[PDB]
């Protein structure tokens, strides 16, 4: 329906993806603290920033 | 003469209350006798019509101080060219198009 | 009941009326800002009162001609915006909004700057989130203030000298010399394309009462 | 050294100068007088406005806050809202402004 | 006369420049209208921010290192990551710990006299 | 009660003069008002040849 | 575009790296309309904007839209047989609609 | 139908002008047939008969103005009528009088 | 904000954190500066033990908070005063906190706010829902009525 | 409405960080759980809000006397004027009907819609009772003080749906008569 | 207009075609209804 | 055109300054994600077109 994840996450989990937010952090990680790469977990590019950083 | 121009000479009701009002206090004219209106005169020269309209209803002027006056008035035969006619017809614009017309 | 609230607001309004069609040198700057102190201290209409045992409610068409009967503030003491911001805050408690064409009555019925920010002020501290129109008939009367200043300094001059001058003539025409919403430009005091001049004078108590005269017998005919 | 001055220049932060405050007076007398008698009081109407004819022209602070706003508030908002913290694209695009006022015809 | 035409036309396109010039102006200052409503209301939320000067610095620093003394009829609050910190006393002694931790630092610190560090509880 | 009425000539209804009604019966007489017949074809086709 | 706002050309590719430009997508976070509300109304009530429609007086927007709608271009595309205008012509082939 | 609003105005203009006429002459009706008509009103005054003729035939061609209209649109009623080929006049909203 | 500055702080005796403190904020306003919250937490402990000049891994932090409005080139100078300082482990420096990610135009609706509200904390719930919005309404019930008091 | 009038306890006002600052830990029972510092403050000040709110919108709700002012819409102009109390709990709606047709002159099985009168000319139907506590609750009236009312005066235009022989005859009349 | 009470009494406004037409009996009707799936779209002279 | 970066072609209905789809120095095309819409990746948007 929104294939690269535009849609993904939710708007609160945004404001809730900061530095202090370790705990919405690990809910895109993988058990490792790996990313789940584009093709598996396609993130909103929003997400992947404020995730990445 | 740019009949874009004479599209913006007639001041607007706005200009004419105001003008009203400035008056009725400074020329101390009450209020309710305040009656300001327009003449507008043909572009490049005037016709004997225009001339009529300026003394009979702007001034008090009647028939025995005009020939007293302008004793020529009579021969003045002037009228209105057929490009010039429109001169006083305005385009209208509504109020959403002060973007586009003059 | 509230039943018994709104019979006593059928008196109130009457006795509003009374105040409002005075239009009486027997009603001045003084007698008006006590009569209308003696109403809302009669009728409670101090926003204190309950939501119920309480009369605004019902005053209905009356308490904007009453919220604009007393906005030349009584030149007597700083009681003068306490009764307007009172009148407005139980009008926004109660939750009947205020019509537009009565915040411009409101304003074209000030006497100075001092009077317009007055008012203003209380609308700030009354719950009043501001449209543009507000803004412009505030704008209005501060220029209206200025007009009427010049008009009254030709006066004195015409006057005193006899005939006009040259210069009351071109204020008469072209108006005051850098005007803010200028009125030689219609095109400048437009809100959602119509004009909003309508502090361009002192509106008295029968141009707002005309307002609704005209509207009603076009109600009974059209 | 011109340049070097013009960077001393741009990194104290440029005032706006008085002429905008003359001209205002000399060019609208009523809101002038309207702030000549509201000085100093928190203001509820924006008197200078028209004294600011564009976001740009406020380049005397911050955020295009114009200096006859922050009266009532605390001195310290005030103190955040100044010159002394604008950021560096705040004071070059506010010498930039100041001179496009300066040198151009209509504002 | 093409001279005239184009003469005339051009004149009106400039008033029409001008007249556009001054629309814009008025469009800035309902800009600056719409700008004021917005940004006071900011900035009367920036008044509340309840800022530290050197003189009173000195004072909230004791009050703000002192956010979990080790003894409080309250219970105490989070972090900005939300945990409970191991709840110390004064001049650098970790007093209370709660559960999640104890277990950890008392088998790594053998000798600390350590505490779990019990919040306040709701029942009374 | 009419809120708005034209001001036509013969005010109402009964004050039309009957005499006068029956003249628009009459043929077109360009003596008295200066109207040419129509006959909408034979000027369609030829008016202007 | 994934090359426009994603360039992943100057790293592994490993699926955490990118140059993910921010610039072109409206962001979908709760950060905006959480704090940019305002006690106040909207620009829409503020009647903020001036210059209404950029057409002006525009048939279907701003003032009242007379008679039919066309969902083609059978009448915008018409070719004017009188010199002022007042016909308007659409030939097909073999029909011919006279506006 | 017609633009009656056009249609008034020619009109109007002719009647001004048999006013503005008839507001000079002593003598319109001195004649005693009737098939006489606005203009060349015979008068023994030439400069009144210099100026009423223009005016009398300026009357005369605004109405020729408006029998104009009238007509034209008869004659267009009478085109689309006796058009050989298929005219499908695809009716689409309200049609005055014409 | 104009900067945020998380310092992981080694837990010394709190005659040393205070005095970095005070030598910290004394240096911002010897820096034309400006402190806005400075949150302070009890100890946790990190997922990194941090070492100092005596490389040793402490895995026990206290935390301190410090939001501030400073010059943005007094934040250079600031800075290199506070990671030498002997006792910090690290700041997290955010300039971000101005224009953070979701926005984008007015730029007081997050200068005006805190790292609080900009950064959503772990601990909120569903319930800072209908607390902001009381905040807001018996806030903005009087704050033009009091800030028209002078 | 109800968020204008000030509260019954004190909203300590403070910058809307304090409010994420707040949040407490709490050993409920034996497990430990996160409570808001000030959540029974705000379930009090929301009770109190839903209160005010209960309480005007049955405020609302209540009997509101008003006149009324009916005019017929149709060529055969009557105006019509009565008092009625607007008990606002679709009964008070039919009421209104009926005693419009009443001072109308006509049955009260009369098919018969309401219309408010916009203080701008606009119309807008009737078919509730909560649809006229809105219309009640915005259109204050239009009134002029030298017209003495009792109670605020209201303003509806009656649309009839069965319009008869006799009303054709009426506006057939009334437009030969016109032209 | 100016003066049209007499006969605007009884107006005959126009009648809700859109509305026929959308409720009209259709030979496509389904019971429960269901978006039909993407068809194939030319990829490039490369791709068909 | 067999040189990658040319394989948009010539496009003369675009908008853009060229007629060259390749020279165009301002919307790159990807083109592994677009197209579901508008045929393939290189021709404009159908909001564009």
């Amino acid at each position: 329906k929104d294939p690269q994840g535009m849609q993904r996450p939710s708007p609160e989990v945004y404001m809730k993806l900061n530095y202090k937010n370790p705990a919405t952090i690990s809910r895109f990680l993988t058990r490792t603290g790996h990313m789940y790469p584009a093709d598996i977990l396609p993130l909103n590019p929003e997400a992947v920033a404020k995730l990445r950083v | 003469e740019n009949s874009w121009l004479r599209n913006r000479q007639l001041p607007h009701r706005k200009q004419m209350e105001g003008i009203a009002r400035r008056a009725s206090f400074v020329l101390g004219i009450p209020f309710s006798e305040v009656r300001v209106r327009n003449l507008l005169l043909p572009p490049t020269y005037l016709d004997k019509d225009s001339i009529v309209r300026i003394n009979e209803a702007v001034l008090g002027l009647s028939k025995e101080e005009q020939r007293n006056l302008a004793p020529w008035l009579e021969m003045y035969q002037k009228e209105l060219d057929s490009k010039d006619v429109d001169f006083c017809s305005l385009m209208k614009s509504t109020n959403e198009e002060e973007w586009l017309t003059l | 009941n509230e039943i018994s609230a709104m019979e006593r607001a059928s008196e109130a309004r009457r006795e509003i009326h009374d105040l409002w069609m005075s239009t009486e040198k027997m009603l001045d700057l003084e007698n008006r800002v006590r009569s209308v102190a003696s109403l809302i201290e009669k009728y409670k209409l101090d926003p204190s009162t309950p939501r119920e045992n309480d009369v605004s409610r019902g005053l209905g068409d009356a308490f904007d001609r009453l919220l604009l009967l007393c906005v030349p503030l009584g030149k007597d003491s700083s009681k003068g915006t306490d009764d307007l911001e009172r009148l407005m805050n139980l009008a926004g408690r109660n939750g009947r909004e205020i019509s537009v064409r009565t915040i411009q009555h409101l304003f074209a019925r000030t006497d100075s700057f001092s009077e317009a920010l007055a008012v203003f002020y209380a609308m700030r501290r009354c719950h009043v989130a501001m449209n543009m129109e507000a803004y412009y008939a505030m704008l209005y009367s501060l220029q209206r203030l200025e007009e009427e200043g010049w008009a009254q300094r030709f006066r004195e001059e015409c006057e005193e000298k006899g005939g006009v001058s040259e210069q009351a003539m071109d204020f008469v025409v072209k108006g005051i010399n850098n005007a803010l919403l200028p009125e030689n430009k219609p095109w400048l005091g437009r809100v959602m394309f119509g004009d909003r001049d309508a502090p361009a004078q002192r509106r008295e108590a029968r141009d707002y009462d005309e307002l609704s005269a005209m509207w009603t017998e076009r109600y009974r005919d059209g | 050294p011109v340049q070097k001055k013009r960077q001393e220049q741009m990194l104290y932060g440029i005032n706006i100068p008085e002429t905008r405050q003359m001209k205002f007076e000399q060019e609208h007398p009523l809101l002038a007088s309207a702030l000549r008698q509201l000085d100093g009081q928190p203001k509820g109407f924006p008197f200078w406005y028209k004294k600011y004819p564009t976001r740009r022209h406020a380049y005397g602070n911050r955020f295009s806050i114009p200096d006859e706003m922050l009266e009532g508030y605390g001195e310290e908002m005030k103190k955040a809202l100044s010159k002394e913290m604008m950021s560096i694209q705040e004071k070059q695009f506010a010498q930039e402004a100041m001179y496009m006022e300066r040198y151009a015809e209509h504002d | 006369k093409k001279r005239l035409e184009a003469k005339q036309m051009t004149e009106g396109r400039q008033a029409l420049k001008k007249k556009h010039l001054d629309l814009l102006r008025e469009f800035h200052e309902r800009q600056f209208f719409f700008w004021y409503e917005r940004a006071s209301e900011r900035l009367q939320s920036m008044n509340l921010i309840q800022y530290i000067p050197q003189s009173r610095v000195q004072e909230h620093i004791e009050r703000e290192l002192d956010k979990y003394v080790a003894g409080k009829s309250e219970a105490y609050p989070l972090n900005f990551v939300g945990q409970m910190p191991l709840v110390e006393d004064r001049e650098g002694n970790i007093v209370e710990v709660p559960e999640g931790l104890l277990t950890n630092h008392v088998s790594e610190h053998p000798e600390s006299t350590v505490k779990p560090h019990q919040p306040h509880e709701s029942t009374s | 009660r009419f809120l708005l009425r034209p001001r036509w000539s013969p005010r109402t209804l009964q004050e039309v003069l009957d005499a006068d009604v029956m003249r628009l019966h009459t043929s077109l007489a360009y003596q008295d008002e200066g109207i040419a017949p129509l006959h909408v074809p034979t000027q369609c086709a030829k008016a202007n040849r | 575009s994934h090359p426009e706002h994603w360039n992943k050309m100057f790293s592994k590719r490993r699926p955490g790296e990118g140059r993910i430009d921010l610039r072109v997508l409206p962001s979908q976070s709760l950060l905006g309309p959480l704090m940019e509300q305002s006690d106040t109304q909207g620009a829409a009530y503020f009647r903020y904007d001036n210059r209404g429609h950029s057409n002006g007086r525009v048939p279907g927007l701003n003032t009242p839209f007379f008679g039919e709608f066309d969902r083609k271009m059978m009448q915008a595309m018409s070719r004017p047989l009188n010199a002022d205008r007042t016909i308007t012509g659409n030939d097909g082939r073999f029909s011919k609609t006279i506006m | 139908g017609l633009n009656f609003e056009m249609l008034g105005f020619d009109l109007h203009m002719a009647e001004m002008l048999r006013e503005k006429a008839r507001a000079i002459l002593n003598g319109v009706a001195s004649v005693s047939s009737t098939s006489v008509m606005v203009t060349t009103t015979s008068v023994p005054t030439k400069a009144q008969e210099r100026e009423v003729g223009q005016l009398l035939r300026d009357a005369l061609r605004y109405e020729d103005r408006v029998d104009d209209a009238i007509r034209q649109h008869a004659s267009l009623i009478w085109r689309v009528y006796t058009a050989p080929r298929p005219l499908m006049a695809l009716t689409n909203g309200k049609c005055r009088g014409t | 904000v104009f900067y945020a500055f998380v310092l992981v702080m080694k837990p010394r005796q709190r005659r040393f954190t205070s005095q970095a403190l005070r030598e910290i904020a004394v240096a911002i306003y010897n820096n034309g500066g400006l402190i806005r919250k400075l949150s302070n937490e009890g100890v946790m402990r990190p997922y990194s033990r941090f070492r100092d000049a005596d490389n040793t891994p402490l895995t026990y932090a206290r935390y301190v908070t410090l939001q501030v409005d400073m010059g943005e080139e007094q934040m250079r100078k600031v800075e290199k005063i506070m990671k030498e300082h002997q006792d910090v482990f690290i700041t997290l420096n955010l300039n971000n906190l101005e224009r953070p990610v979701g926005i984008r135009y007015f730029p007081l609706d997050t200068f005006t706010r805190l790292e609080e509200e900009i950064n959503w904390p772990p601990q909120t719930s569903a319930d800072i829902y209908k607390q902001l919005e009381m905040n807001w309404k018996e806030f903005s019930r009087t704050r033009w009525s009091n800030f028209l008091r002078n | 409405p109800w968020d204008i009038t000030p509260p019954e306890d004190e909203v300590s006002l403070q910058h809307a960080s304090e409010i994420f600052n707040a949040y407490v830990l709490e050993r409920r029972g034996t497990f430990n759980v996160v409570v808001h510092r000030d959540t029974e403050k705000l379930a009090a000040w929301n009770r109190q809000r839903q209160e005010e709110y209960h309480a005007y919108r049955s405020l609302r709700a209540a009997p509101h006397p008003r006149h009324v002012y009916a005019r017929l819409e149709g060529c055969e102009g009557k105006l019509v004027s009565f008092d009625f109390v607007f008990s606002l709990q679709t009964a008070c709606l039919d009421a209104l009907k009926r005693q419009v047709l009443t001072s109308f002159g006509m049955p009260d099985g009369r098919d018969i819609e309401l219309g408010w009168y916009l203080p701008t000319l606009d119309t807008c139907p009737i078919h509730n009772d909560v649809e006229i506590m809105q219309l009640l609750h915005a259109d204050p009236g239009i009134e002029d003080p030298k017209a003495q009312l009792k109670y605020p005066p209201i303003y509806f235009i009656v649309k009839r749906n069965c319009l008869y022989f006799s009303e054709w005859a009426y506006a057939v009349k009334h437009q030969l008569l016109l032209q | 207009s100016v003066y049209a009470n007499a006969m605007a009494q009884f107006a005959i406004c126009r009648q809700p075609w859109n509305e026929y037409i959308n409720l009209l009996t259709k030979q496509d009707s389904t019971p429960y209804h269901v978006e039909p799936q993407e068809k194939p779209a030319y990829r490039g002279r490369k791709r068909g | 055109a067999n040189h990658p970066n040319r394989q948009s072609g010539i496009q003369f209905l675009t908008h853009y300054n060229t007629h060259q789809r390749f020279r165009v120095n301002k919307d790159y095309i990807d083109y592994m994600h677009w197209g579901k819409e508008q045929g393939q990746a290189r021709l404009p948007h159908r909001h564009q077109r």
